[PDB]
């Protein structure tokens, strides 16, 4: 998960 | 009302509804044509803008050039023109009618570039690009001047601020925030530029900062409840509204409320489901 | 004289070498008592302070908080009382015949305290620290006001400066820089904030950019020739001077002088070895 927007990478 | 389009939740969303702040209650509408995350929302003459974001999905993850309008009495979707590049955590801007898109990432190309729409002739232009890349960037505008805050440049996430001047077509880097911020809540509350939130490369936030212009400084406010990056933001009726978000380990559904007399947040809200990503505005 | 202290290559170095513009020459002075790398220098009353930095040795790895004060008259290093913590990739300025030391790291602790070295009285004390913790930080004193600007934060690379005002002991935030700097030069010159090369997370850097107070704004100028970060800088007779740092591949030996009334860079020397991490200031000669 994206740190920042929690979307798969 | 307050719309928001969009947003995330293990996938990309199309989800547009509708927040009464004097009901309550949420009214849901038509869903987007193409499921969209880190998108940005704006409105222009009563329509509804959902501009750039993403589409990313089991089977996909493509960065959006769209521009869409949605249309409140109509209840109905239409594609507009697209832009020059796809623009994945996009910010926007209105001014005299017209639409800023600024910075986001295509793939790993984090954008400078900004482009204006104008609604009646259905067409982008590109303007003088930013001094600096910005996904993730907080857009805003006051006394019709257009501010790019914050953000993350492909490497560094920024405090850093320019302004755009659109009689000079020029940038100018302004005053830094106290706090790096990409993927903040950034809005004008009555005149200040308010940042909220967002994920300075460690830590979600939930300190609030406002820019004054006249003495060209930021200032710590209220801070918010609760942690949140990739949050929604809009002002209704004078005060602050943010929605969803990410906080490093859930996407949120709590929509916080801010009350510039008081300097006070506290839950007003749950969205009908946690989801981060999402393009709001209000008409 | 353009004096030269400490830096890296490899190990940190103790050279004291004082460039001088008119003759080329590079004289050999005093070795530092200790090797140390990522210190700042400045002079005060004629006497030259090596400020921090860390000894990187084959047998060990130590931050420091050392205070050292050279006197060209007697070619001597003397100690001098030392800081409250060890500041690696310091910053430093002068005002008002005090000594300021500005951020820097320890370990993994990146600083944001401040703290003002009195000679007299040969005693620091904290003062209001730094709204940014900021590692490689560079350092400017206009109008007796104080400047910390660019750095690394330790996870984001910086552009920001932030302005300290000694008789109100704060800190504001100012306009940021165009670019992102850790390690960078930064000096003044005439009436204006030089910020030069540096390291923006991806590359090393060439550009150059004045800040001026009146408009606070940050302009460019013309690009050194050679990108650079972790450089030592100074202002000779009107003139900037850039000595060694490092771009990605190389410990740079050589060195620059921007001239302002042509906005012109060239390379005028070159040290007598290739270094990064010196402290650099100018007083009389031996």
């Amino acid at each position: 998960a994206d740190e920042e927007t929690g979307e798969f990478a | 009302l307050i719309y928001t389009a969009g947003g995330y939740f293990r996938q990309s969303l199309s989800y547009l509804e509708a927040y009464n702040p004097s009901d309550g209650t949420w009214l849901r509408l038509a869903d987007l044509q193409v499921p969209r995350s880190g998108l940005a929302g704006c409105v222009v003459g009563g329509l509804l803008y959902a501009v750039g974001g993403r589409n990313n999905s089991p089977d996909g993850n493509t960065d959006s050039s769209a521009l869409d309008c949605y249309n409140p009495m109509t209840n109905q979707w239409s594609p507009c023109a697209p832009m020059s590049v796809p623009r994945n955590r996009i910010g926007v801007g209105v001014i005299d009618g017209h639409i800023y898109a600024v910075g986001g990432s295509h793939g790993c190309i984090h954008h400078n570039s900004v482009e204006r729409y104008e609604p009646e002739r259905d067409e982008w232009h590109l303007v003088a690009p930013m001094l600096t890349r910005r996904i993730g960037v907080g857009v805003a505008v006051l006394n019709r001047l257009l501010y790019a805050v914050g953000g993350f440049d492909g490497t560094n996430r920024l405090n850093s601020a320019e302004c755009y001047y659109p009689e000079r077509n020029e940038w100018r880097m302004i005053t830094a925030m106290n706090t790096i911020r990409s993927g903040a809540g950034v809005c004008v509350l009555h005149n200040c530029i308010y940042a909220a939130g967002g994920y300075d490369g460690q830590d979600q936030l939930n300190s609030v900062e406002r820019y004054d212009v006249a003495t060209a400084t930021w200032t710590f406010v209220a801070p918010m409840k609760h942690r949140r990056s990739a949050l929604g933001i809009t002002v209704h009726q004078g005060r602050i509204y943010v929605l969803g978000g990410y906080d490093g380990h859930t996407f949120l559904d709590s929509v916080e409320c801010y009350d510039p007399d008081t300097d006070t947040w506290s839950e007003v809200t749950r969205m009908t489901s946690g989801r981060s990503g999402v393009g709001v505005a209000v008409t």
